[PDB]
RNA sequence: GACGGAGCCAGCGAGUAACUCCGUCGUGCUGACGAGGAAUUCCUAGUAAGCGCAAGUCAUCAGCUUGCGUUGAUUACGUCCCUGCCCUUUGUACACACC
């Protein structure tokens, strides 16, 4: 998620889980 | 081109025409070789010692050492290339003979 | 070709447990989850307490 | 139909081919002479020989 | 009662947060230990 | 050396030294009619009244080889061909007569 | 005693393995932990002796091995081996939860990480700093752009992998991977082999001050 | 020109007898213009040995006396 | 010549499912079928135009593509069709996002809008449902790709609306009950007809221009009944 | 005219043998009924590709033929088959169960059609391999495909994956065993007869392959 | 005193000797007839060494073999390398040198896991 | 498959089964189910998986955990085309050759 992060300066994940889907 | 392995820790190629050394290939650590090989497309040169285990593999374009491939559990006693499909055989006193 | 009707629940959701004829035995399941969820709730919070 | 029959005499290198089928250099049983580039889906070896149901159309890359 | 050991830390925003802003200060200031060549 | 009758719901094949049932199959359901060694003497055929006529290995009763349907009718007769190991002749009361192929 | 040998000469290997017939969830976390090393491959662990698998490592000549042991998919406990009959750390998880319980958020980042330790104090915290810091590629670059947080935090060692980015105000961080409170419980000088070699250390849970001091 | 060194032992090895054939029509204007020839002779001379080394098989095969 | 069946009195001809994926068959695949369940809290929504204006312009995507009613009727069509009593056909549908759902010929279906759509979600919530005996389960999804339970040698088609026009009677009549037939019946609002082209490789319709689903699957059905004279 | 005198005492060993064993000590058959020798690979392009001039006993040779690329092109084909067949998930590992049905399998495929069972399996993969397919390329993430050739190899694999799984999945819900079941399968494939599953798979593929051609 | 010969057969954990001597051409696993060896499907998989070179060569010793360990089929790949390289070395001591590299040729021929079991793996890729 | 018999092969441990054979029956079910869907996850040789059997080793675990034995496959073992990640852009190393 380095290119999605890279994307957030020049414009946090571990404390929500989540579950599956239908 | 001729190579020669030593007791001196050393693989050293030989050039026959200019009839001088260019190339001296050690290890890291000053082992004595038994045996050497190598690929007939001269790019890879192949020695195995009697204390080490190991398979060293130098490159001979590049004098670096390429890397140190391992397997049996006695000293090498001898190597070869294969002249056209390039598998090498080893063979070892853990009554062992390998294919790379 | 021989003919069925379904067998089909109007107004039914997987998660909420419905009317099931079974006042016997199926209702007794639901409130005998009911008391294990709670029974697993109150024993995990007075050992976390405990910690 | 007839079909035709063809041994493998070099599996090509460096093609930009989609993964799992290989570009090769494949050359013809009933002659010796006429050889074809087709591309093949399993794994191939040199000469091996393999069945063709066409003897006029050699592929291209795939991407 | 008494007990044997001290059991395991809970792990808490705030804990995750100290130790965040720890790192923090750390890997702006590059202050950190790793091996080194020979 | 052993030959076989063609009771009701069962095939009975007896020996020529203990003279009883040396062995037998009655997993039929419905009255069978005939049975037929081939020339070989390895499996055997029967045709029952339902119309299935059954083909299965001699000297071993529980399996069965292939059971394949006739027509409808009571299958009658079913004899193999007197040398060929591998073509099957049967009749029931379709008015027609079939050379199966095993 | 055994890392001046091979501190930054040779880079490492290391192969992650499970316990023995493991389950999904043990199995992805194993191969959590072969992403967060560098040089690491998952070996799948079934019908493996125990001896027959570390002196076949040990003639393969890897240096390290750490397998993984669970209770009802929940990891348990992992083991550092060292392998020119190097000492074997052997550790419990505490709160182990993972990116693929998490998130998925595509790959990670497999760059030569760097290193950070917190109050490894004392002579124990440079004995396990050493068998932490000696499985890890040796001289990552300047530039190179996740770290992993070893804070020791009253004999747990809490286990993060951020990737950090600098920005001229400050730097920003994104964790991401595995996440432990892992804690030591025995350190000998054999391999994983044995179970005859000499203690150096195990924690002692059963005296009268086993809660009081920390390095026990 | 602009393919490299490396990548040139299969880039014509790659092309079918077709294509051999009528790189060989290309040597044919490419020879008959001594401008240019003379300033691509090794690489030529390395491109086409390779090629009808590697076609050796087929081209003493052809029948074409235009050839 | 040759002497009558023993029993000419009609007993119940076999009714199938994918067990047996050999005989001559008219499948009948009817392309999307969107099955969107929102539930409000309540209770669910499905995709229609006239159960909502406000979900669906939450979802974002238009209006007219609404459409479990046009497949009902379809499906309607195809159980009150003669094929379905006759005992060669096996209903499958599947929703634009990938749920294969078959109808087994021993259904009673509901016969309204609303009965169906309520049985739907006890379909996708059970996964499964049963007869009034349950002794066979009579309509349930299973799996993808559609292949598995289509049988082998079945020759695919699809309704199309740019590609000429042929005689169905003899294009079925060409082949034997060695073989299944299978048309891709696409039940959509408009647009292109490549929902299945991985899968159609003969693609035709039966009139110069545009059909509907449920006139074009019954002439395709009734070409089939003039080809085994049914 | 000539003779050869080797044994100049009849073989009167303390442990009596049977006969069809020391009679088979002349030859070996396979299970000690069927000569692998007059059995041909009809086709060629899989000669070299099935491995029947080596005879064997039994279909359980313990060689190690998953290590190397190539060379499990060599390990001979009925346990090839009989490999393949153990392969589900109710059933790994009976491999001794697999050797005696298809035993039992090869046995009847013989009182019925009455040449050699290894010569039907031989010719059945022969007529059963795939000679062309397709591969779903992505072309912009179309529906998009692109015919291309089979190796042998890929062809073998292949047939025998087809024979076996066509096998189970004709013996799944019947009164039929999988032994029978595989040997109705085998017999007509051994005809290509195209009923049985695998040759119907097989033309379905090189139908799809030159449609996509 | 009698000629004898002893040898090893081993197989995953299976372990079978082989006591072979000169006799009268008896064969026997634990006492048991070398026909009455079960799992009767590889009873062919143990005969394979009688059976590769003839029991002319068989004659005149007799073979007595104890196996321990294992599961079946180790057990019968256990007995047939004890069978086989008992002869072999019988023939290498007390007979022909000739007819022992005949029977090498053979064994090697068939197969060499009759001969020598490989022993050592695995591989850490 | 259910039976009723028969058969014979396992290794880890010492704190006063499976499978096989012989005869017999013979397969639309539980007073909530007919092999698990959409899709997703993981996996390359004594590996996936089946079968047991011990032990309970200062942390963990008995609903289990760890060892040990047994039986043991199918498919790749190539490719950077897709998804990415990384490295290099003086080859600089000592001939020959290429660049």
């Amino acid at each position: 998620q380095l290119k999605n992060l890279k994307a957030a300066l020049k414009a946090n994940p571990f404390e929500i889980k989540a579950a599956r889907n239908k | 081109v001729m190579f020669s392995s030593s007791l001196d820790g050393t693989v050293r190629a030989w050039d026959l025409i200019r009839y001088r050394n260019f190339r001296t290939f050690t290890g890291t650590e000053r082992i004595q070789f038994n045996c050497l090989a190598v690929d007939p497309s001269g790019e890879v040169v192949c020695a195995g010692s009697l204390d080490n285990f190991d398979i060293h593999v130098w490159s001979v374009q590049t004098g670096q050492l390429l890397d140190a491939l391992s397997g049996h559990e006695g000293p090498v006693s001898c190597l070869s290339f294969s002249q056209e499909n390039s598998v090498l055989a080893s063979a070892s006193w853990d009554k062992t003979i390998r294919i790379w | 070709i021989p003919t069925h009707a379904p067998k089909y629940e109007e107004n039914f959701n997987p998660d909420k447990k419905s009317y099931d004829p079974d006042r016997t035995r199926s209702e007794i399941n639901k409130m005998k989850a009911q008391l294990k969820k709670e029974r697993k709730f109150t024993m995990k919070e007075i050992r976390k307490d405990a910690k | 139909t007839p079909v035709t029959l063809a041994k493998v005499i070099k599996v090509l290198g460096r093609t930009g081919s989609r993964g799992g089928v290989t570009q090769v250099r494949v050359e013809f049983l009933e002659d010796t002479s006429r050889t074809i580039v087709r591309n093949v889906k399993g794994p191939v070896r040199e000469n091996d020989i393999l069945v063709l149901m066409e003897s006029e159309r050699e592929a291209r890359r795939l991407r | 009662f008494d007990r044997t050991a001290k059991p395991v830390p809970v792990i808490t925003s705030e804990v995750t947060e100290s130790l965040e802003d720890m790192i923090r200060r750390r890997i702006q200031d590059s202050n950190f230990d790793d091996l080194q060549r020979r | 050396h052993d030959f076989a009758v063609t009771s009701s719901t069962r095939v009975q094949i007896f020996s020529s030294r203990t003279r009883q049932v040396i062995k037998t199959f009655s997993r039929f359901k419905d009255v069978v009619y005939s049975a037929s060694f081939r020339s070989d003497g390895k499996l055997l055929c029967a045709g029952d009244a339902t119309g299935l006529v059954s083909v299965y290995d001699s000297y071993n009763p529980r399996t069965i080889l292939l059971s394949i349907n006739a027509s409808t009718h009571p299958t009658h007769v079913t004899k193999f061909h007197t040398q060929d190991n591998k073509i099957l002749a049967t009749a029931s009361d379709d008015r027609v007569t079939r050379l199966w192929d095993i | 005693d055994e890392y001046a040998a091979t501190s930054g000469i040779m880079d490492p290997r290391i192969i992650v393995t499970t316990s023995r017939d493991p389950s999904t969830r043990l199995s992805q976390f194993a191969k959590e932990i072969k992403l967060l090393f560098p040089n690491a491959v998952r070996l799948n662990r079934g019908n493996y002796v125990m001896p027959n698998l570390v002196d076949a490592c040990k003639k393969s000549g890897t240096t390290d091995l750490v397998v993984l042991h669970e209770h009802r998919g929940v990891p348990t406990s992992l083991t550092i081996s060292h392998f020119p009959h190097g000492p074997t750390a052997q550790f419990s998880l505490h709160n182990v939860v993972m990116r693929h319980d998490i998130i998925n958020a595509g790959n990670q980042s497999e760059v030569n990480p760097h290193l950070i330790f917190d109050n490894f104090t004392t002579a124990l915290g440079k004995r396990v700093v050493c068998i932490l810091k000696h499985l890890f590629n040796a001289g990552p670059k300047k530039d190179s752009e996740r770290v992993i947080t070893f804070a020791n935090r009253g004999d747990f060692i809490s286990v993060r992998q951020h990737v950090y980015v600098r920005t001229r105000e400050g730097v920003e961080i994104a964790e991401v991977g595995p996440r432990f409170e892992m804690r030591l419980f025995e350190l000998r000088l054999g391999t994983l082999e044995n179970k005859d070699a000499d203690v150096e250390w195990q924690l002692r849970r059963f005296i009268r001050t086993a809660n009081k001091k920390d390095y026990l | 020109l602009r393919i490299r060194m490396s990548q040139l032992e299969d880039a014509l090895m790659v092309m079918p007898f077709s294509y051999v054939l009528k790189f060989l029509k290309f040597i044919d204007t490419v020879m008959q213009n001594k401008t240019l020839l003379h300033s691509h002779l090794p690489l030529i001379c390395k491109n086409l040995f390779f090629i009808i080394k590697f076609n050796h098989k087929e081209l003493v095969s052809q029948k074409n006396e235009e050839l | 010549q040759k002497a009558l069946p023993a029993s000419l009195v009609p007993q119940a001809p076999p009714v199938l499912t994918s067990k047996d994926k050999i005989t001559k068959r008219m499948i009948v695949v009817l392309a999307m079928a969107s099955l969107e369940t929102h539930k409000i809290s309540d209770k669910y929504v499905l995709l229609n135009c006239d159960d909502h204006q406000g979900l669906l312009k939450k979802m974002g995507r238009d209006i007219s593509e609404a459409r479990p009613d046009i497949t009902h009727q379809c499906l309607l069509t195809l159980l009150d069709s003669p094929i379905n009593k006759a005992g060669k056909l096996q209903v499958y549908i599947q929703t634009s996002r990938g749920i294969l759902i078959e109808v087994n010929p021993t259904v009673r279906i509901p016969r309204t809008f609303k009965r169906f759509s309520g049985l739907m979600v006890q379909l996708l919530h059970k996964l499964s449902i049963r007869s009034v005996n349950s002794e066979e389960k009579l309509l349930k999804v299973i799996k993808n790709p559609i292949t598995d339970h289509l049988p082998t040698k079945c020759r695919k088609v699809t309704l199309s609306f740019d590609a000429p026009v042929i005689r169905v009677q003899d294009y079925i009549e060409k082949l034997d009950d060695d073989e299944s037939i299978c048309v891709f019946v696409g039940a959509m609002a408009r647009g292109k007809d490549n929902f299945a082209d991985e899968y159609v490789d003969e693609k035709v319709g039966l009139s110069n221009y545009p059909l509907s689903a449920s006139v074009a699957c019954s002439k395709f059905c009734h070409g089939a009944e003039d080809a085994w004279n049914i | 005219d000539f003779e050869v005198v080797e044994e100049f005492t009849p073989v009167v060993l303390a442990t009596p043998i049977p006969e069809e064993v020391q009679q088979a000590q002349t030859e070996i058959k396979l299970f000690n009924k069927w000569s692998f020798e007059e059995v041909e690979v009809k086709d060629a392009s899989l000669v070299d590709y099935v491995q029947v001039r080596q005879p064997i006993f039994v279909a359980h040779t313990a060689g190690r033929y998953a290590n190397k690329r190539f060379r499990k092109a060599q390990c001979p084909i009925i346990e090839r088959l009989t490999n393949s067949l153990m392969m589900n998930g109710r059933n790994n590992g009976k491999k001794l169960k697999a050797v005696r049905i298809i035993k039992h399998t090869l046995d009847i495929i013989n009182v019925l059609t009455d040449q050699n069972p290894i010569q039907v399996v031989v010719d059945a993969i022969t007529n059963t391999g795939p000679r062309e397919d397709t591969t779903r390329v992505g072309g912009g993430g179309a529906a998009r495909r692109q015919a291309v050739d089979v190796s042998p190899l890929r062809r073998v694999n292949q047939a025998i994956a087809l024979l076996t799984i066509g096998a189970r999945e004709a013996a799944f819900r019947n009164i039929k065993t999988i032994a029978e079941t595989l040997a109705e399968e085998l017999i007509n494939a051994a005809k290509g007869s195209s009923t049985s599953y695998a040759i119907k798979k097989k033309d379905e593929l090189e139908r799809v392959a030159k449609s996509n051609r | 005193a009698v000629p004898s010969v002893q040898t090893f057969g081993k197989k995953k954990s299976a372990t079978a000797v082989a006591h072979v001597k000169a006799g009268k051409g008896l064969i026997k696993v634990n006492g048991s007839p070398i026909t009455l060896v079960e799992p009767e499907i590889l009873r062919f998989k143990v005969y394979e060494p009688l059976l590769l070179v003839g029991l002319d060569k068989f004659s005149n010793i007799d073979i007595r073999v104890r196996v321990t360990g294992g599961g079946h089929v180790s057990q019968v790949y256990a007995i047939r390398q004890a069978i086989a390289k008992g002869l072999v070395a019988y023939h290498q001591k007390y007979v022909d040198e000739q007819s022992k590299n005949e029977l090498k040729k053979a064994f090697t021929s068939y197969d060499r896991t009759l001969l020598i079991a490989d022993s050592r793996r695995p591989e850490p890729k």
